[PDB]
């Protein structure tokens, strides 16, 4: 049996969002690593940060379209769900309220903890960080814990913020 | 401390399997067709991921007979493999294939390494 | 910057037959001795530092065919642009240099791997 | 260069200890405790062990080598780059303090130890028959050492009592060589 087998051997970090919401830009902030040379992820990337005497194992799926149906396939023994928002571009709010809400369905995720991250507050085109909380209907959700934390992966603002609420629901 | 002691011999079972053919041969083949499509850049593709269900599939089986074969049950197999002694009876190089099978970052370390082994060889090959 | 260069300049190199067609053939030729057990053997220390005179040899060839001075090669050895550049598999015979815990790893997998390729080919 | 290689490793953190003492002193018994390890199946080591320790921000790197006297020999094989020397006596086996005395004298004027702090371990202290870590440190006349820090521990690394009393001195030390 293979769940045996991670006793000869811890948190895993579910990334997910529409593609350009910044998710990978996030990651790279989290890894402490240069940010200049991000290209669209055609697949997924792995990284593991060091903070609060957990080691966090972190996935960023890419969010295209063509993506999102091998989504699933990422959904085994995820701990916690991140989930990243274009704040500039409502245009696509309805499309990524609607991922969001099919991962809220999830019986994969059942009860997972989910941070929302309304990312690109740099900008002022940015919508305040929950005039999107609803219009997402996040004070709906039930059988869930969540948050939603305004931050700014270019820069770094309130990312740690997030990050802070992420494992205190470990 | 009696199955404390057959519990050790359980740990020893396993390492001799790890070691032995009927494991290593089918893993070794596994690994040298599959490893052809794995990159060694940070971006991971789609297909790894597949690749790396199809492994698990592989593991499990290789196990599954070994288990019934020797007649040992998953109970004392979870025992054997919760034991200190699984880590220091078995070298990191004998555990590396079987901790792929839960580990995604250790399996596509193994598979990158493999790919760039092979892409060697066909490139010196390429004129002698 | 000059130091980006001299880092991929680097990771060219180690990705190459220049430097992998050697290092593979001391690995094949060597690792015969390296048993899968804990303790090692006095002999293993020997064979380390003939694979140190080799890289150091390549690596010397390569700066000086190339045009890289030493303290250009710590520079970029040193950036954080190194580990970046670099994978860690591509890394591995580099560390094998100083850390002889990863030069023994290296061994020991290619032993256990040559010998299951000799035990496949009868079979 | 090859010492210019080590910056290419992910935290440079890595303390390198090597770990001698006569045949039978309990190295190997010392090492495997460290390591929080069995051991039930020990025997005289005809090579080196190697075993890494993450402790209070480093990773010890320990080199066990055999001390039977066909091996000192290739001591000197692996002095080169030594952060911190432990050198491990039987202080039940007073017939061997002089043979033992003589190594330690040789390993603290050997010039590629030059400046690298010393922990003694006065090992076996579980024996009734042991003699203390005081009269072991006079006979070994310790207090003469000069041009690097040194200590005396006793311990029994068939317990683990007084082990990690020695690896926390150790563990201030790392840098006692590069600042010297
Ligand atoms: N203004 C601003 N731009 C950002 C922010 N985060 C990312 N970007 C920019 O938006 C683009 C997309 O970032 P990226 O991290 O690639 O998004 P992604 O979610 O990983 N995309 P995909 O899922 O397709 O791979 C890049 O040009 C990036 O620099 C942010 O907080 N503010
Ligand atoms: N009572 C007692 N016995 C000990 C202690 N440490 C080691 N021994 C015993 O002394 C013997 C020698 O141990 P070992 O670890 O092999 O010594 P060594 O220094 O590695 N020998 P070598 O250098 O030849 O390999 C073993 O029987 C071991 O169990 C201790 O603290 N107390
Ligand atoms: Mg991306
Ligand atoms: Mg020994």
């Amino acid at each position: 049996l293979l769940s045996i087998l991670r006793k000869l051997k811890e948190v895993r970090i579910l990334l997910l969002g529409l593609d350009n919401a910044g998710k990978t830009t996030l990651l790279k902030q989290l890894a402490s690593e240069d940010i200049s040379h991000i290209t669209p992820t055609q697949g997924f990337n792995i990284k593991s940060v060091q903070s609060q005497g957990f080691k966090l194992n972190v996935w960023d799926i890419g969010g295209q379209r063509k993506i999102r149906p091998y989504w699933r396939s990422y959904f085994e023994n995820t701990d916690i769900l991140i989930y990243v928002i274009d704040s500039a571009d409502r245009k696509r709010f309805e499309e990524t309220g609607q991922e969001l809400t099919e991962l809220l369905e999830e019986e994969k995720l059942s009860c997972v903890p989910v941070l929302i991250f309304a990312n690109k507050q740099d900008l002022l085109t940015a919508a305040p960080a929950s005039e999107i909380a609803e219009g997402l209907n996040l004070h709906t959700i039930r059988d869930r814990v969540w948050q939603i934390q305004s931050c700014s992966a270019l820069t770094g603002e309130g990312v740690q913020d997030g990050m802070n609420w992420v494992c205190k629901n470990v | 401390a009696e199955e404390e002691d057959e519990v050790e011999w359980v740990v020893e079972s396993i390492a001799g399997f790890l070691r032995g053919p009927d494991w290593s041969i089918p893993i070794l083949d596994f690994v040298e067709q599959k490893c052809e499509v794995f990159d060694d850049e940070e971006e991971s593709k789609l297909t790894y991921t597949e690749i790396h269900q199809e492994y698990k599939e592989l593991v499990e089986k290789l196990l599954e007979s070994y288990l019934k074969e020797i007649g040992i049950n998953e109970d004392q197999f979870q025992e054997a493999c919760t034991s200190p002694l699984a880590k220091t009876r078995t070298s990191q190089a004998i555990l590396q294939p079987v901790l792929a099978a839960e580990d995604f970052t250790i399996f596509k370390a193994m598979m990158v390494q493999k790919n760039i082994e092979m892409q060697l060889q066909a490139i010196r090959i390429i004129q002698e």
